[PDB]
């Protein structure tokens, strides 16, 4: 577990917040934490920004254009996992898809770093196929500021 | 008298009418004469965008001349310094930045 | 049997209902339900939901988007089942296109649970093949609110 | 010949009519209908229909969305057939395209059950390869009801 | 006097329109000089979001002052307290929201 | 009197614009007062889409009312029943189903 | 009296705009009654499709028949025949087809 | 008489109003008759993009005439020289490029 | 008398109205009757683009006759040859063809 | 040479008209028409036709859309052959490019049949390659009416 | 080199004017004329024209529809070769692109011919790989009238 | 390292400033440059420009349309590099996203040259497999006027 060297994938975990009080203040500790199992595969968002125009008229080289940072955003975070509708996390994500909610979810990595973001969850699908398990695939639309594991190092 | 300093983006309309006093006679003839000794004055319609934080100066600058004082500004149509004054004024507040529309027109005064 | 661990996709059958009642209402038993049969493909509909804007100007923190959660929406449900006219599923099938009405429509899983819907049918098609079987696709747009297999457990 | 058995697409026939009478009386019957000949490939249509929304301000139940069928329409028919200039189907076809009009053509399908449509000619094109056959691809826009062979069962 | 606390969405529109005595006939010389002490007062146009069972609330504020009677609101633009009257207000009512738009007219007394 | 039962399409805009007595003194000061002892009427401003054999009824509804008589409904906007009065109306008859557009006002009587 | 035996296309639109005498001063108290028996008389806003040799037929039967004449025509909307008179009428000839706008309004005599 | 070297964009609008005196009381007999010798006098508008450094001298020469004064120009619209009197024109500057706008009046003086 | 050659573009409006005396009595009778002796005369608007060479021929044989005298042209609407006279037209000038609009009224003289 | 049995689209020659007279009548004659060499691809254009609605209000059954033929339209013609400058025929086609004008041209198939068309040229193209004929592409859009080969039978 | 017969594209070669006068004339003289070296695909511009309208009302033959050539127009040029920023051919596109002007660049081909255009830069472009040779994209928008090798013939 | 001879793309290096001073003036010094560490890949931005139209009405060859050169404009640069957030560089990357600002880049050759730009950061992914490397994707969005290699010669 060395964060300055390079990792494989292999081992990420993704936890869902069901407790109260500030997630983002020590997110290390998994009490307070569950856990959604049997992950497929992980697509986790790409924070964005959109621009802004900042050519103007009294400045001398106009030949080429200039530009600058608006909005940030952060995207949507999509992940596949087994189907299995008597567990109690997979329970609680159709409680927090009907329930329309802002909730933390927490993801782990192999080395000891972790990343949180808050979001409501924007799709649901399912996958029938008859020689294949059958998959739930989920999305969940950040809002807010994520809290990125660079911050704390 | 106090000079303006903020830019103005793209898009600037400069706008200008001459007075004349025009006769029509019968078969299409007709007389023409500038109706005064001084020359016309243009009308620039300028929008500019600054951040949340500059937005209170430039307001505050604006509503100090109310509509009746006279501020030097350097048109980028030109380059010559000239007077004017700006009449009315409205803002359109963003997230993140504030925009200015404006006319000022031109006077010798 | 086992809902809480992976099941594969074979085995799972579509079924309509055709009586008089409350439709989620144990809808484990088959009495009153039809069956359509030999189906090849299965596409379920994936629950969305769209976006309102929740950005303020009072508010501290404007560098990050907003937003939350807005009025959802059940999806289309897609399958190809083998044609076969003399049967009686097919001909409800027609039936249910032809005279336009919101039916319910179960599916079933290989594990004790049931998926059960409510919609109008929005499109039938047909594909000749020499070599392969007459097939009939059939697209069912969703109408309301689902009754999905975490509900009864 | 058996309607309620899954059957293979080989044997499927395409007919044009050019008697004066009601063609969806005793369709079965090949008296006052041509023949198309030698078909490489079959596209049926498919029958849509469009939605209107459903939902209003009275009802309780405004998180999701609800629906409702429209007005019915049947898609476009299209067949790739060998190019033979001379033979009397073609030449009827190029008139039939020509002289601007809806006329009635059934398809014939192994198991004894047959398909009527109505529509006029939409587009004709030809591909030219040299080691193959030289091609006619003609597309019809069904106006109207279809007759589905689920009908006379 | 009541207080505004429901909070305004991108887009307000903040108009100025000073109050200024001007003299000029044809393009001759031109006079201009204020009107009164406090020229100039700001009409904000908002525009309010909230779900449907917090539309009541805010109706009833609204309409319990009518067009006579001012509250306090501070405005995102400037963050200084003002006293302001709503003289006409309209609803877009939806599925799931209720939008307002008004605009509010700084006063003096 | 009858009651208005048809459902109302997502869409609604309810306006409300109370009158006042207002006088604009020199210097920004002013009176405001409201006009009469009544409180202001809303103008709801609905519209609806009924099937073809459907429409009729409603049409004969409206028709029969003329433009003087007043009907009780209920706005989902605050679900308390009012007098209404629907003094012109239009509808677009498509293939399958007719679109009203009315303007209910709301009267005291 | 000739009748009109042409089909109208999809999107006809009634307006139907009922006589009401209403006396109200300011926002006092208001009376209505209705002006007399045959208040209510809807104007039919159609549209006609049809090919280029068709369109003189229609056309002399409009132009016969003058703004003055009326003939009956049973609508769509409702299936009751009535007595209508077009005063007004609009073609848009295109190459193949010729698209014919109208208002039919109808009269009591 | 200076002459007007620059050349229009694609898009010129030429408009002719000819003078003519008509006299017709309700849908009777009517009578027309020319007003004069050159009734007909057309107004071209047409547009012109220069870059930054030669705005200046197409305002000037634009501003030197004024509205009364007359320059030779050659119209692309049919190849002979007329004398044209240019009273109004807007310019809308962008960060490379100026486009003009006028429009030019012949006249027989 | 000459005949206008050139052909016209599909999109050719014709708008017909004709004079009627109408006396509104009180319970929806009514009084109708023609206006002038003679039919209704239509307006026929036109659009036609023609090469950059030829349009100085249909500019000039517009421009020949005014707005007073009448020419022969059969309108493709019912091909009758009629008497239009063109009191207004215009043109748009692009680099290959010029477009023109104009409004050719009829008359009977 | 039976038009009546399919045929392999190889000798198929195309033609350009370079006469004074009719070039629909008897096109059967090589006399006044040049011929463009060796050509690597032909896609001639598909005829087709745009819809106008047909539904009126006053009719019963309102189920089903209804619709009919309008303007039909001839499609383009892109063909590629060998880049040969020195030939006549590219020479000619230079010019027709150059002077924009509307010209016949022929195409021959194996069976004793032909195509004729009335159509300018809307683009030309090259395409060059290490190890492969330099080739010129070129698009020819139709104007008018085309002369089928069922028309002459 | 016999322009009347195919030829292969190996050979094709890239020149820049540099000097002053007129390049349509005497083109095949390399003087004056500079060269852009090692070459690895080259795409020369397909002359395009855009087309306007010409159905009248007054015409009889109103089925069909009928248009004209507009006013023509000469596509980009794009081309791919090494990136070498110590060579005279590089640093003079780098200086052409950045001092926006029209300058002719010549394309010579295996035959005796050669294609002139005028054009200034429209892109420049760079791409970056771990086991390949660094190259250079540059696309030119032509301007104005080509001169095709089938005029001087 | 010969400039003027191609040079294979092995060996690229990506640096960021972090000084004070002129970026441009003497970037060949590794003093006050951050080195970001492991790039998988790197896709430099494609100087381009857009087209005024140069078309009059005075002029005589009206047949070819004509254009020119107006406001350039640098594009995006993108690249993939391996996930350490335990390094100074992309702590510094994190930084440099999360505060709106312009910084200078370098982008080092195997041959003895620099590219030098200026922007901001316009998005960062990241890409979680089973079996491979955790990757950081950043995109930066050039703003002002570049320093290519060719300007120091």
């Amino acid at each position: 577990p060395n964060p300055t060297m390079p990792v494989k994938g292999a081992g990420t975990t993704l936890w869902v917040y069901k407790g109260s009080g500030d997630p983002y203040a020590n997110p290390l500790s998994d009490v307070d934490w569950s856990r959604l199992a049997k992950v497929k595969d992980l697509t986790p968002g790409e924070l964005t920004a959109e621009s802004y125009d900042d050519s103007y008229l009294d400045d001398e080289d106009a030949d080429w254009t200039a530009t600058g940072q608006g909005q940030k955003s952060a995207g949507d975070t999509s992940f596949t996992l087994a189907w299995m509708p008597g567990e109690q996390g997979q329970q609680a994500l159709l409680a927090w898809f009907n329930e329309g909610d802002t909730r933390a979810y927490k993801i782990r990595f192999p080395n000891g770093t972790v990343d949180v973001f808050r979001g409501w969850v924007s799709s649901i699908g399912k996958a029938v196929t008859a020689k294949e398990v059958i998959t739930r695939t989920v999305k969940v639309t950040n809002v807010g500021r994520p809290s990125m594991a660079e911050d704390r190092s | 008298m106090k000079t303006f300093r903020w830019k103005v983006k793209p898009g600037m309309d400069v706008a200008s009418v001459p007075s004349v006093r025009k006769v029509r006679f019968g078969d299409g003839y007709s007389q023409r004469a500038p109706a005064g000794l001084n020359a016309n004055l243009k009308t620039y319609s300028v929008t500019l965008s600054v951040p949340r934080e500059e937005a209170t100066v430039l307001e505050s600058f604006l509503e100090e001349h109310g509509g009746w004082k006279s501020f030097l500004w350097t048109p980028p149509y030109e380059w010559r310094q000239i007077k004017v004054t700006c009449a009315k004024w409205s803002s359109r507040v963003s997230m993140l930045r504030v925009e200015f529309s404006a006319e000022f027109e031109q006077v010798v005064n």
